[PDB]
Formats: structure tokens, C-alpha cells, sequence
């Protein structure tokens, strides 16, 4: 009867129709509601466990540049910056905390270092002027929590009251057992109802480019979830 | 829809980004203040064990870490500020983290010393020893936390509406 | 009544007044007091267990070179060395075995690697002729030990008879519970008594240089002490 | 001041930097040389476990590694520097440590095989067999540690003074 | 000679070894501006209606604001305040210096009763409003206690052996 | 628990932000607010009493002048006027009846006496022309009372009904015990509740002028209160 899937940003299980993503705001500071899930027709119902069901989230925004003919070689940026779960080195982390691509140089572009303490990053390379940039860095300042809807845009409850921060969220190695994440709270709800994926936070993140590297879906979201068939 | 109705006793974190905990920036050779105050928010209680982790990850201005002959204390303190003797857990230094790694392992993670409780109207604070002649803390990167949700290391905060339970009071004054 | 502490070699719960420092000879090998505390009016009494009571000692010494027209890169030590807690590699040791600095240049100056099996290290910039330098490796080959003394400089005791080397004290790594260094003896004393904190080695350690960059005091020690209020 | 009168039965362990131990040079295919003498010192007794650890960190006179099929023997001798066939402990290679993490980690802790014990005075040689065309031990850089201290893992020397206990005669 | 009880009276001041005190600027309550503690073996009594007179004065020799405030308050060891068993929370006007000891009228008492056991502190903070002068330790002078006279009170002290 | 404070017109035991100042006004003689004290977050409630409590009110007001080539030497003023406590003298007073200072010469200015029947008083220098000139006379002709105010500016009840005047208050010798005054009214409050205390006057006082010499703030309110810690 049960068994333990996961569940992603994109398909899987559904069948990519009873999923749908969305973006955050940035001007009025709300509970946005950037992804949220429906249970198909063909399931029976669906259960979430905390201290059960492992998760993953990696989010990201996007920020953009312009060529000039000083060797700019480090840029600004408007989030708050740190490394993947800390460290002053780049490709040892679990995943690079920032990724630069060229529009004109249709090429990636590597990263040396950055300070971490202000909104700062290096590049490796040297722009050139004129040249249209685009940077995906790390996310940070913001929380994430959950809802369920009873199949009309009309709450009943929530899954546990306290938000968690994403900031946290990317400081804890991922993907350890042991060190794995698990939320609170034990939800289960049927078909046509939906759980939403909330978040508070001012930076605007991203879930398509069409002109990002690794990958087509910059983000992701991936949970341990139980289903009955 | 269905969600479990889960216990009172919520296991929950402290960090930055809150309501009821502030910070402020210090100097050099400055004992006395709160780099960081904490306080209980009205109708709760809050609860801190014995074996809880604790992670202050404070930082200089220019992104730096600072002397590690620098000390660490939290304290607990009765109602105005006034801390008291007792009860005081995590005399620290501010050396021997390895902030890389710290939260992330059970090694690395240093826990509390003895158990505490806070009451719906009281104090924690986190005084910070600096030798002088050197560089002063930024609020704006350091960072303090406390508890471990999210792992099966580690302990969590308890937490408790003060409305809920009847020996809620009980446990109020057995402190 | 009974708590848990850490005291350091500067002031903590004492006061810096009832501390005391001071360094080593080299000439006639003896059995110096480097360190020592005494007990101030306020306390009731202190107490010290081994196999319950952590503990961290990092020492170092002082060394000083001429800069030439010669592409040094590499100085002769007069200390025993070897890395901390061992590896060929720098940047991964719990901490630097060895900081240079240049007093021309006002900067730290990286290290590359060293033999570590002669008194030898190696540098990673190039000095010029002229420049003063100033270098603070490891120590090694030493010995370190206990004693209590009632008030007048009139020892009654020993902690514990046996001296435990420096050398092997670098060589575990610190700060990991199962592997923390955890000596023997159980000594208490009281008001105006004292611990003094004692060493036998040839070279010449420091405690203060007021050009070192990675903090003031250069060495540190950091125990684990019961004290009854 | 107040010391605790802590147990006889003291627990210890040994390095180079001692006065009842000493070591030499070895060049090459040469088991009878002992690379290091343990000796008793006087009216004192030590005791070795059977789960005691082990830790020999030899090296070339170029700060390097030896060739790992080099053989490390410790033996317990009679007086008169004479070796005996019982009572030997830890013929290993001097291979397969790890000397990064060799003392640091409980798996890479190698243990004796069987217990050992050591009257006021009595020897215990450390014979190293290196094959031919190699190069040398260094004794400015080789080095043995035997028992743990100073940690939960592993186990101490006992140590007593032979002068103190009544019945160390008969277990001497 | 009469044997004269051991609950001896006496009054303190500032040249003695069980007291201190240390200048101070502006805005600083944290401080103490002055610092008693507990002989060794001997038990300190204070009652409620004992007198108080401070007497601090700025480096030119003058008095200072008299919105400034003045609080005695005992301490557990370690330097730690506490909040019960503190008394004469008071301003630092309304004295008249000349006439404060003298007259009974002018002489301020405390509120509340108060001990110092063998190892204990009293501490005088200070908080004086910014752009003003700062204490000078030269000149201020502190009594607690009137020996000698019949109004007011006088200290206790005894013997614990 | 309970305790005895004194509480003034600045900071004290509240912080000075729970605090806050105000003038009155003089052409609608109105029973304005001049000060009020809210109780903070921290404490338990705060209690008032009359005949158990003391109590200290120096107000003064400000008028200013011009100087002339004729010695003047005397001002009228705006401000029923009277001694301390009465008396001709000055220097003998509790406090100066008035005080008067030179913005050119900033000194001080002494008084010799004055009328104090008619709106008089006398200066000691002699002012030249054009200089500009301040003085802080006594004030007379009001009335103070106190009310409470529960967290919106809504008020509950009045402390004890009837005024005492100002000119009474002056006119009694302040901080004797047994002549030491003592209001009527059994008050008490609790956390941000307000006690607001208010005056009926026709003259402007003051409670900030940054170059009177006498302290920083010119008038003052210090009051004894009860406090469950």
C-alpha cells in the first residue's frame, strides 16, 4: 500500500499539470506563495511527516550587470551573502554559491573567491565593455514554511507555526543523514487539495532562465513524502 | 485537509531574525553590555536543556574573525537588566569553533553546561570580553544561535504557550 | 553551588591581576613556571579533575632572519617542528604551524609548505634584501606539568608525578570529545592559592610580540576548572 | 592546597624523550641491530596490556616514508639483551598505519596481541627488518609511542613502584 | 576599663582599606564610582534609619547637577548586583552640603534595614546626565552612619570568630 | 518586592523613552500636560500615595531683554514674583529665586534683591547696549494636578480632585521632613499605563535652554514612588 517517493518542482509523480511555481515580491514584504502542489485525481491521499521526510531546497536569484572598460573583475550585489554551508573555497563546496554567464561569450565563467561579509563576489575573468552579464548567486534573509488548501483558495490550518530560515536552510550540509534537515509538523490531505510552499523574503528569486549552465531549472525542490498508492 | 495536532512543547531555534531578541555593536575591552538580549515574549515559556547546542558566529567589520582569546558568557538575568550568578551557562571562548564545520558536526558542536528556563518576562544575555588593541564586533555579520531543530544531533528549545497548561505557573516559579 | 568553567591566560573570571605569565630559560634547561593562578578573595575553592576536564595549550616561539639579495623563500629553524596534528598541506591544519610577518611590509605573509623532518619551512613571497622579518613556528620537544603552592611560594604537592610532552600535546588533534586530551590528578586549593603551570624546553616561547596578526597574545591556554560560586 | 592520594596503578606511556629507552641508526637487511631498547627502570614495575596500542613513525634521513613491506617486531627479551620466542608482541608491517591519522583515529589504532609485562629489570627490542637497496632509518626523526592516554579510546601502561605494594614480588 | 560590648559602632568614610572608588565621566551607570566590601571575619549591620551623605565634586572643585542620581545598592559576589535589598535611590540635589550632617533635619536616612556578610559588596552607582562634568575622586568624600551623636545612627560591626 | 524610588523628569529607572516633556500654553489658559510617565514593559505595576510619598516641582520660565546705554540694572517681568520660601536676601534661599545670563559675556549674573511685590527684580552688573541677555525667573500663579491615562489617551479618573498652587508649592520650605510636602490620592497602574502630570498657568516655563549655567535642565520634578520591582 504505502510507500516513500519523492517529490520535485517539476513533473515527477503528477505529470508537471497539478504543480505550479511562482515568483516571490519584492516592494510589499509578504507570504508569497512560490510553489504549491495538488493531489492528483489517481491518488488516494497523501502524508507528510516531520523528523521523517528528508528535504532539499536550493534556491537562487538573478542580478545582471554592465560591461565597462575598467577591469571590473568583483560586483556588488543587493542580497546577503555566504558560502554553502561556509567555506572560503570555491569547488569544494557542495555546490557553487554563485554561477556567471556571458551573453556574448556564450561560456560559463569560473569564480575565485568573494569576501562573504558584504554584498560582494569575484570573478575570475575580465568583462569587456559593453558586454551583457547575468549572475545567479546564493540567496539568503528570508523564510519558508507551508500551507494546505481545501481545494478553493481557502485555508484551514497550517502545518507548524514557526518559519524556518532559508538562511539556515543552506548553512547545514544537505544530504546527510544525521545532518539531514527535517521540518516539524504531520499533514495529509486528499484529492484536489493542495499543499503551498510559502516565502518571506525580499529578494527576488528564480525557477527559469533558458541560459543558465547546470541545468535548465535553476532551483529546486525536492521532499520525502508517503503515499497510499 | 488534515494536520496532526502536534504537542505544545514545540522544539524550535533562536536566531537574529526574530521579534523578541536584539543586538547591537561593541567596542574593545567591554564586559558589561549585551552584544546580543533576549527576552520572553508575553503568555510564553521558553526552555533551554542542559545538553542544547550553542553557535555564536561573531564577526569583525572588514568579514574577519576575531582574537579567539576573546571570551564568550551567556547569562541569565532577573527582570532590568540585573544578571545574577547562578544559573549562568556557556563561559566560552570565542577560539575553538572552527565556524566552518561547527553546527554541521556533533564534534564540533558545543553544548550548554547546565539546564535553564525562562520565564514570560525575563532575561538572557550574551556578554563578550575583547583584549583591548584590537578590532571591535559588527552587528551587521554576527550572528548568534542556539538549539538544534533539523537534526537528530543535537537538542531544540522548547517552547510552550503560557495559557495552555495549568502547571504552567507551577513550572514559572520552580524556575 | 557547582558549575563548569574555561579560565584562559588573561583575565576571564579572575581579573587579569591574579594571573601571571611569563616565559621560559633556554640556557640551563630547568623546570620554568610559565603561567599560574591564584585563587582571588571572592571564590570558596577550586577544583581540577583529570579524564573530566578539558583542555588546550597552543604555543610558540620567536625567530627573527636578515633579509639578503637572494631569493630565500625557505629559513632554518632552531626548533623541532612538524604539522599540526600532521599533513603535508597548509590551510587544512586546525591551525597555521607557522606565521611570518614582515615589518617593512605590514602584511601577513602566506606559507607553501615545509620538510618537516629538519628545522626547516619555507615561504611563499620573496623578501627583500634589507626587510626585517619575523616568524613564530611550532614549538616542539618539551615538557609540561602541574603544581600547587600555599600561598607563600612553598609547594606541598603535585598533580602528578609524570610530565606529558608538548610534542605529543600538537599531535593529537584538540577540541574533539573521545579524542580531547584529558590528563590525570585531582587537585582543589582555596583563597590566595595557587596553580602554577609549568614547562621544561629549550627554545624560548612568547607570549606577547604587539606585531603578531592573528590576534594580540600569540600562545593561549584554554582549561577546564569546577568552581564552587 | 589538597591533592588527591591517586591510585599506584598509573597510567603512562612512552616516547622517545625518556631515560630508560634509547634508539639507533639501521642501514638496511638488519634484524639483529635493535632500532630501539626499552629498559626497567629500578624498584618500578610496568605492565602492558593485551589491548594496548602501538605507534611506530620511522622515517628516511630525507624526511620520507619507508618502503611499506618493512617489517616492525616488537619482542620482550630476557637480561643480557637475549630475545625469547614467547611473549612477543605485534609483528606487523610497518605498512598499512596511516600515520596522518594513526594515533588520532580508534580504526587506524593498532593493538598489541597479547598482554606483556616488564620486572624492574628487563628489556623489550624493536627489530626492523628493511629489505636490501633501500634507504636508512633516521633516529632524529623516527619515533615509538606505545599506550593512550588522555583519551576515552584505547588503553594506558600501568605503571607502580615496586617499593609500595607487598605482593609485587609475587607478581613479579 | 569597662568592657565594651563587641556590637562596636562606627562610621565609614573614604580613607580606609575595605573601601575604594575611581572617577568617572559621564553616562556611566555600570560603574561604580565607589566600592565597599566585607572585612575578613567581621559582620557589617546597616539599619533602615541610618544616615547617607555624599559630598561629590567636579574636578574645579564644584558641585555637580543635581538631576544626577545617586543609588547604594548591595551585590552578590562577583561584582553582582541585586535587585531586593538595595536602598536610598536618591538624586543628588536636595542636600544642602553645608548643613547636611549637621542638621538632623537636612540629614538623609535610608529606607530599608541591610547586612554585609564577611565576603560581601556595596556599591554607589552614579548617572550623570551627558554634557555635564565628571566626578573627581579627589574631593568627593562619602560618610554612612553618625557616631558620636544623637540623632541618626551609627554602623554596626562585630567580630564573627 | 516592594520598594521605595525616587523618579525625575529624565531617564532614572525608565530610560527616557517612557518619559516625555512638554510647555504649556499661555494665551488659551488650558490645563496642559507638561510631563508624563508611562509605565514600562519590565515592572509589575507602580503604586502613589499621599502622605506617604515626597515630592520636589522647581519650575521657572524664561524672558529676555535688550541691552541699552542707559544702566539699567532692574527688569520687569511678566511673572508674579516672590522669594523662596520668602525672604529679602539672596544667597540665604534654598535656591536662587532667579537667575540671569549675558550670551556676549558668557558669564554668570548675580542678583541683589528685588521688590517682590510688583513684577521687579534687581541685577547686579551693568549690561551695555546691544548685548543680548536671558533670565529664568521664579514662576507663580498656577496649578498642578495629576491624571491617569489607561495605553490610548483616554482618560479613567483624576488622582485627587482639587489643585494646589504652584505659588504654595514654592512657598513651603521643600525636603524638610514633618514641613516636607505631601499631596492626597491613592493611585496605581500598570504596564504602559500613563500618569500624566499637568499644569494651569498662564506663563511659558521651560524645561530645556542649553546655556543656563545651574545644570543642563533647567526646572525639575523628583517624587517618591512605590514599586513592585
Amino acid at each position: 500500500q504505502t510507500q516513500e517517493y519523492t517529490i520535485n518542482h517539476t513533473g515527477g509523480v503528477l505529470g508537471d499539470s497539478y504543480v505550479t511555481t511562482a515568483s516571490n515580491q519584492t516592494s510589499p514584504q509578504r507570504e508569497t506563495a512560490v510553489l504549491s502542489f495538488e493531489c492528483p485525481r489517481k491518488f488516494e491521499e497523501i502524508n507528510y511527516v516531520g523528523q521523517r521526510d528528508a528535504t532539499r531546497f536550493v534556491p537562487r536569484t538573478t542580478e545582471s550587470i554592465t560591461g565597462s572598460a575598467n577591469d571590473d573583475t568583483v560586483v556588488d550585489l543587493t542580497a546577503n551573502i555566504q558560502p554553502v554551508a561556509g567555506e572560503e573555497v570555491i569547488a569544494e563546496q557542495d555546490y557553487p554559491v554563485a554561477v556567471a554567464y556571458n551573453v556574448t561569450q556564450g561560456v560559463e565563467v569560473d569564480v575565485v573567491d568573494a569576501d562573504y561579509a558584504a554584498d560582494t563576489v569575484t570573478l575570475g575573468t575580465n568583462p569587456a565593455d559593453g558586454d551583457e552579464v547575468k549572475v545567479w548567486p546564493i540567496m539568503s534573509d528570508g523564510d519558508v514554511q507551508f500551507r494546505l488548501i481545501n481545494q478553493f483558495g481557502q485555508e484551514e490550518g497550517r502545518v507548524y507555526p514557526w518559519s524556518t530560515p532559508l538562511y539556515r536552510w543552506h548553512d547545514f550540509p544537505q544530504l546527510k543523514r544525521g545532518r539531514e534537515i527535517n521540518l516539524h509538523g504531520s499533514a495529509s490531505w486528499s484529492e484536489n487539495e493542495t499543499l503551498e510552499i510559502l516565502l518571506d523574503a525580499p529578494q527576488a528569486l528564480t525557477w527559469e532562465d533558458s541560459d543558465y549552465p547546470r541545468g535548465q531549472y535553476v532551483t529546486t525542490l525536492e521532499q520525502d513524502v508517503e503515499i497510499t498508492l | 485537509p488534515e494536520i496532526g495536532n502536534n504537542g505544545a512543547e514545540k522544539q524550535i531555534s533562536l536566531h537574529k531574525g526574530q521579534p523578541f531578541i536584539d543586538t547591537q555593536d561593541v567596542g574593545a575591552a567591554d564586559p558589561n553590555t549585551p552584544a546580543v538580549t533576549i527576552e520572553g515574549p508575553s503568555d510564553y515559556v521558553i526552555a533551554i536543556d542542559a545538553g542544547t547546542p550553542v553557535a555564536p558566529e561573531f564577526r569583525d567589520a572588514n568579514g574577519d574573525k576575531l582574537d579567539p582569546s576573546t571570551r564568550v558568557t551567556i547569562q541569565k538575568c532577573d527582570k532590568q537588566g540585573n544578571p545574577l550568578g547562578d544559573g549562568i551557562v556557556f563561559s566560552d571562548t570565542l577560539g575553538r569553533f572552527e565556524y566552518s564545520k561547527m553546527r554541521s558536526d556533533p564534534d564540533y558542536m558545543r553544548k550548554t553546561t547546565t539546564s535553564l528556563m525562562i520565564d514570560e518576562r525575563e532575561i538572557v544575555k550574551i556578554f563578550v570580553e575583547v583584549p583591548p588593541n584590537a578590532n571591535g564586533m559588527d552587528a551587521d555579520n554576527s550572528r548568534i544561535t542556539i538549539g538544534d531543530d533539523t537534526s537528530d544531533y543535537g537538542k531544540a528549545v522548547g517552547i510552550v504557550e503560557h495559557g495552555d497548561l495549568s502547571p504552567a505557573e507551577s513550572k514559572a516559579v520552580r524556575q
